[PDB]
RNA sequence: AUAGCUGGAUCAGCCAUUUUGGCUGAUCAUUAGCUUCUUAGAGGGACUAUUGGCAUAAAGCCAAUGGAAGUUUGAGGCAAUAACAGGUCUGUGAUGCCCUUAGAUGUUCUGGGCCGCACGCGCGCUACACUGACGGAGCCAACGAGUUAUCCUUGGCCGGAAGGUCUGGGUAAUCUUGUUAAACUCCGUCGUGCUGGGGAUAGAGCAUUGCAAUUAUU
């Protein structure tokens, strides 16, 4: 009736994995259909620019990369447990969002 | 025997006949002109000339390539058509069947005899380094003989069919049959004679 | 023998279905009988005046093979390279008016039916006609 | 009569000013003797057949 | 140049000249006679329903035909 | 497939122009100035004449009916969106362009653009391109 | 039951199959092996079928789906997929010596049917449209 | 179940069919379990192992089976050292010096422009034809982007696909999108002639973007 979907979008692999491990461990501490992590395709943004501030010089083009990683988690937790786990899952560099309905 | 799919008996009969060519036999054709053995894969029977493989990785990997495939590769000239293998394969197939229609013998045998007769024996490299800038008579390797024959046949076919009603396949077939025998009407044979005579002249 | 159009030659089936549709002959082709070049990609007049029938047959077979077909999808699948003057050729879709006209004509015939989730679907009569014409083509060799 | 096939089994290295001409030792079939040195414009490997007409040249090197 | 006047001679000539050769196509008939291209394929199509020429393998550019034997 | 011993009468004068005798009608009609390819195809199709036959076997009735249809295209259910000239400057209608009239229409348009003395007019007088093209490197000799 | 699965690739083309026990019914994406998109590229698909004949194929039902790549890539993918599906079926459900002889026969007459083909296009480098081709220098 | 596979409430099409059905699938959050194929966290794997040969029978070299891999596994990135009297004070509230500051070398609104040509030099493009062009038809990929007021687009309908119509999907591997591409192929014509190969070049109307398209945006 009340399914909680939370986002696990970030760029730091280590910290997003740590957040994902923490919530999965809590979801295994209290049985909530033990739904595990789900991995989404990486959204990588490729931009190519020049290096020379002026126009003089050889044709050199620098390509930069910007990739983000998304994960989704579905839980059957009650409101009190949901607010508790979100309180303990405060980490830097991790953006989370919960959709109710 | 047959399955739900049509499975035409032509393929089954081809398999029974030790997998001959598209419409020509494979068992009974060999290089008859001497000095060009172990460099043309006549015995390597392939249903189609095309073979997307590695033909330049090794120093002499080119020697094991199919003679028909090498000729299709030579026909890939004119960068307007650089990369259109389907057109070259259709032209080669049409030329081969026209050769079979003209003369009863194996068109592959016609082809092998043509390249063998066209292949130059004596060339003339340049000494260079300024001075008299003369040239000296030099013989050539069998692999380069095939290369010269293929290039001369292809350039002659392109020159003959550059502006005329006759099709490219017909002109290629005419060049191959005229080069397989001695009729003095082949541009490739003429260039063969020209290279030989200049080589003997500067020798 | 459970024969469908999957194991039938493409161009021969298109011509045969065009002739079969020609038997009914209720397309009611629009005013631009032989003046519209079915889009911007084309640049001349067709040499076969009966291309409306072959187009209708092609659409019927296309909707049989696929799930849903739209006007925009029909333009992108029946477009082609455009000779944009001296500039290198690009790809542009065809005119939607002609494709919509053929779609409406086929629906008036009773071969295409509208469906949910956008687009349309193949009618029951279209499927039965497809099966019978496939059987007839397979048995055409006595 | 001028046409006589020969065999090459070894190479003396890559010679020539431009390096595009090789020099190899030849060996005739009908005469196991009479080993000559000739300048070949094509790539020559071990145990390869050669066709030569002016059999009496004994070319040493190319300048 | 190739003539195109239908002077009753071309139709009889081609009908009595088909058995001369086996391979019949636009490339060879141009050499055979001054044909401008239209009759080149029209005559072949009109002779297809006759038993003189037997088809082998047809293509859009050209089609292969052979004689009776 | 068709009658071989037919009638041939070489070429004939048409609209102060020559129509080729032994030539495919599509090729022959391009010789008439003001005729393209699709225009030639559509007018012949609306004229309802056999396409296989060339212009050397046509009769007087077919020739006259074809040219009259060309002279009056819009009257014979020919669409007006195809017409080269629509809403003429002088006529005020979608008049059809021809060969003899275009022999003087080009100079008539030149005097139309020159008398009123446009920038385009002086470009035409000085024989330079009228559109915003470039001549720094191209447009030479 | 007796069934296996496999796939085949030639770069940016993929073709995944699903072997099954049957009495024929061999098709390639609805159409049979006889009817394909090209016409001069038919014997390439037919290459592994003729080597072992159709008697061994009379006891298998295989339908192979093709997705991705060009025309030559697709025909190579489907022929690779059917060849590997057949050898997987005959490795798992008939004698090892029979598989050894079939694989060896396929290897002896092999147009890269079984062995994967690591053919890839090198990345384009800056300074020119091609990876190695570069714009000409006016040198003056 | 933000993507595919199978079972299953869920129904359509006939040759066979009342044990006799194959198949496309329609809906798939109505429902269940799995990732061969989608994704990423960790990884394994090759080190020229393995014999067959050269090199002072070390460091090192060549060929071959297996394998995916032998070129340092490939292609790239960062890259010591000093040299250019190289470029950028018109990217830089980064700045030293000379000059100006009210009739301002300050801000700002309108019109003309950087694209203005009897030429010389470049980087790329078009055809010089049948390998092409035209016309129908079968169809086979990847990387990337998008609305908080105001972008990517679907569907019914009108049209001269150039536009506009209304409910509308999309803050996103859920919508465009599965970017059904092109090249190719089945068939007919153009028959070899600077012609229907090639559209330099000139004219008349039809629309969106933009105080508005002359010096024609497209
Ligand atoms: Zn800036």
């Amino acid at each position: 009736v009340h399914r909680i979907r939370i986002t696990l979008t970030s760029r730091n692999v280590r910290n997003l994995e740590k957040v994902c491990s923490d919530l999965v461990n809590r979801a295994k501490d209290k049985q909530l259909r033990v739904k595990g992590p789900v991995r989404l395709p990486t959204k990588i943004l490729k931009i190519t620019t020049r290096k020379t501030p002026n126009g003089e010089g050889s044709k050199t083009w620098e390509t930069y990369e910007m990739r983000i990683h998304k994960r989704l988690i579905d839980l059957h937790s009650p409101s009190e447990i949901v607010k508790q786990i979100t309180s303990i899952h405060i980490e830097p560099g991790v953006e989370v969002e919960v959709t109710i309905a | 025997m047959a399955t739900s799919s049509l499975t035409p008996g032509v393929s089954l009969d081809e398999n029974g006949s030790i997998k001959l060519f598209n419409k020509f036999p494979f068992e009974g054709v060999e290089v008859k002109d001497i000095s060009l053995v172990d460099y043309i894969t006549i015995g390597n029977g392939q249903p189609l000339p095309h073979t997307a493989g590695r033909f330049q990785t090794k120093r002499f990997r080119k020697a094991r390539c199919f003679i028909v495939e090498r000729l299709t590769n030579s026909l890939m000239m004119n960068g307007r058509n650089n990369g259109k293998k389907l057109l070259a394969t259709r032209i080669v197939k049409h030329a081969f069947e026209i050769i079979a229609l003209l003369t009863d013998q194996n068109p592959l045998q016609v082809l092998v005899d043509a390249v063998a007769a066209c292949g130059p024996r004596e060339d003339s490299t340049r000494i260079g380094s300024a001075g008299t800038v003369r040239r000296q008579a030099v013989d050539v390797s069998p692999l380069r003989r095939v290369n010269q024959a293929l290039a001369l046949i292809t350039i002659g076919a392109r020159e003959a069919a550059f502006r005329n009603v006759k099709s490219i396949s017909e002109c290629l077939a005419e060049e191959i049959i005229n080069a397989a025998k001695g009729s003095s009407n082949s541009y490739a044979i003429k260039k063969k004679d020209e290279l030989e005579r200049v080589a003997k002249s500067n020798r | 023998a459970g024969v469908s159009v999957k194991d039938v030659d493409a161009q021969k089936f298109i011509t045969a279905y065009a002739a079969f549709l020609k038997r009914s002959g209720k397309m009611t082709t629009p005013q631009w009988i032989d003046i519209v070049k079915t889009g911007t990609h084309k640049e001349l007049a067709p040499y076969d005046p009966d291309w409306y029938y072959v187009r209708a047959a092609a659409i019927a077979r296309h909707i049989y093979l696929r799930k849903q077909v739209g006007v925009g999808r029909l333009c992108k699948v029946y477009g082609g390279s455009v000779n944009r003057g001296m500039r290198p050729s690009h790809h542009r879709d065809g005119s939607g008016s002609v494709q919509r006209k053929v779609v409406q004509s086929l629906e008036k015939i009773g071969v295409l039916e509208k469906s949910d989730n956008g687009g349309r679907r193949i009618s029951q009569q279209g499927q039965r006609d497809l099966d019978r014409i496939a059987y007839s083509l397979l048995e055409e060799e006595s | 009569v001028p046409v006589k096939l020969a065999k090459v089994i070894k190479v003396l290295g890559r010679t020539g000013s431009r390096g595009g001409v090789t020099q190899v030792r030849v060996e005739f079939m009908d005469d196991t003797s009479r080993s000559i040195i000739r300048n070949v414009k094509g790539p020559v490997r071990e145990d390869d057949i050669l066709v030569l007409l002016e059999s009496e040249r004994e070319a040493r090197r190319l300048r | 140049q190739h003539a195109t006047v239908f002077d009753k001679s071309i139709i009889d000539r081609i009908n009595k000249e088909v058995p001369a050769f086996k391979f019949i196509s636009v490339s060879v008939l141009v050499d055979r006679m001054k044909i401008n291209g239209s009759l080149a394929r029209i005559a072949i199509r009109d002779l297809a329903e006759r038993g003189v020429i037997q088809k082998v393998d047809q293509h859009s550019k050209q089609a292969i035909y052979t004689r009776v034997p | 497939s068709l009658v071989v011993p037919d009638n041939f009468q070489h070429i004939l004068r048409l609209l102060n122009t020559n129509v080729d005798g032994k030539v495919k009608v599509m090729f022959a009609m391009t010789q008439i100035k003001g005729v393209g390819r699709r225009y030639a195809n559509i007018v012949c199709k609306k004229a309802d004449i056999d396409m296989s036959k060339r212009a050397g076997e046509l009769t007087t009735e077919e020739l006259e009916r074809i040219v009259t249809i060309i002279q009056n295209p819009s009257q014979f259910k020919i669409p007006s969106w195809f017409l080269n000239r629509q809403k003429d400057i002088n006529d005020g209608k979608s008049f059809q362009l021809l060969a003899n009239n275009v022999d003087s229409k080009l100079r008539e348009d030149l005097e139309r653009l020159k008398k009123i003395q446009t920038h385009r007019g002086l470009r035409h007088a000085l024989d330079l391109r009228v559109r915003g093209q470039h001549t720094k490197t191209t447009g030479r000799r | 039951m007796q069934s296996v699965q496999c796939f085949g690739k030639k770069g940016n083309a993929t073709a995944v199959a699903h072997c099954k026990v049957g009495k024929g019914l061999i098709k390639v994406n609805g159409a049979p092996l006889s009817l394909v998109q090209p016409e001069i590229l038919r014997m390439k698909v037919y290459e592994p079928i003729l080597v072992a004949g159709a008697d061994k194929f009379a006891g298998v039902d295989i339908r192979v789906r093709v997705s991705g790549g060009g025309h030559v890539s697709q025909i190579y993918a489907i022929r690779q997929a059917i060849s590997k599906a057949i050898v997987a079926y005959y490795q798992k459900f008939v004698d090892e010596h029979s598989k050894a002889e079939l694989k060896k026969a396929l290897i002896t007459y092999d147009r890269t049917l079984l062995v994967a083909d690591p053919r890839r296009m090198e990345p384009k480098k800056f300074g020119g449209h091609g990876a190695r081709a570069r714009q000409q220098k006016s040198y003056r």
